[PDB]
Order: structure tokens, then C-alpha cells, then sequence
């Protein structure tokens, strides 16, 4: 059925990635991109982020268990670190 | 109500 992709992305001049995001434990639903922004970092990269891609790891992160706003934290902090890149595991129907 | 965050 469903299959995973690992997305790597650099952020843009703002910092920003270029996607949007719903879900996680806080709310009653599961973490998933709700938006690609065109030309975005996310939607140039190969491979590239969906809309509708459920974010399974943040950096080999199990984030199963983290509030949006965590995850939100997460995906800040992967800019000024090590390579300046998000690394996304996401599950993709 | 329910939280949409871009990034």
C-alpha cells in the first residue's frame, strides 16, 4: 500500500521551508503537510514534499507522541544546526 | 479552532 520517502530540504532566505503543517497529539489528529508552497525549498528539492505526506520522523526523530507546537519547534531547530537541512520521513499513500 | 501552522 503506503511507502516512505525521506525529504531533505534547506530553508530559504526567510528560513522558511515552504510547506504547511496539521496535526499531532494535542490535536486529535495525525501530523501532515496541508500545503506546498510552489517554488518553495519543498516543492523544488528531488525528491519532494507533498501535500498530504504524513510526517512520520524530523530528523530521525519519533514524533508520534509531540504536540504541534513541538513539532513546529522541531522543524525550526533543524535550520541552524549541523548542515542547516530538515531531513522529513514522511508515509505517502 | 484547529491549528494549521506554515513553515
Amino acid at each position: 500500500d503506503s511507502y516512505l520517502v525521506l525529504i531533505r530540504i534547506t530553508p530559504d532566505e526567510d528560513g522558511k521551508f515552504g510547506f504547511n503543517l496539521k496535526g499531532g497529539v494535542d490535536q486529535k489528529m495525525p501530523l501532515v503537510v496541508s500545503r506546498i508552497n510552489p517554488e518553495s525549498p519543498a516543492d523544488t528539492c528531488i525528491p519532494k514534499l507533498n501535500e498530504g505526506d504524513q510526517i512520520v520522523l524530523i530528523n530521525g526523530r519519533d514524533i508520534s507522541e509531540h504536540t504541534h507546537d513541538q513539532v513546529v519547534m522541531f522543524i525550526k531547530a533543524s535550520r541552524e544546526s549541523h548542515s542547516r537541512e530538515l531531513a522529513l520521513v514522511i508515509r505517502r499513500r | 479552532t484547529r491549528r494549521e501552522t506554515q513553515l
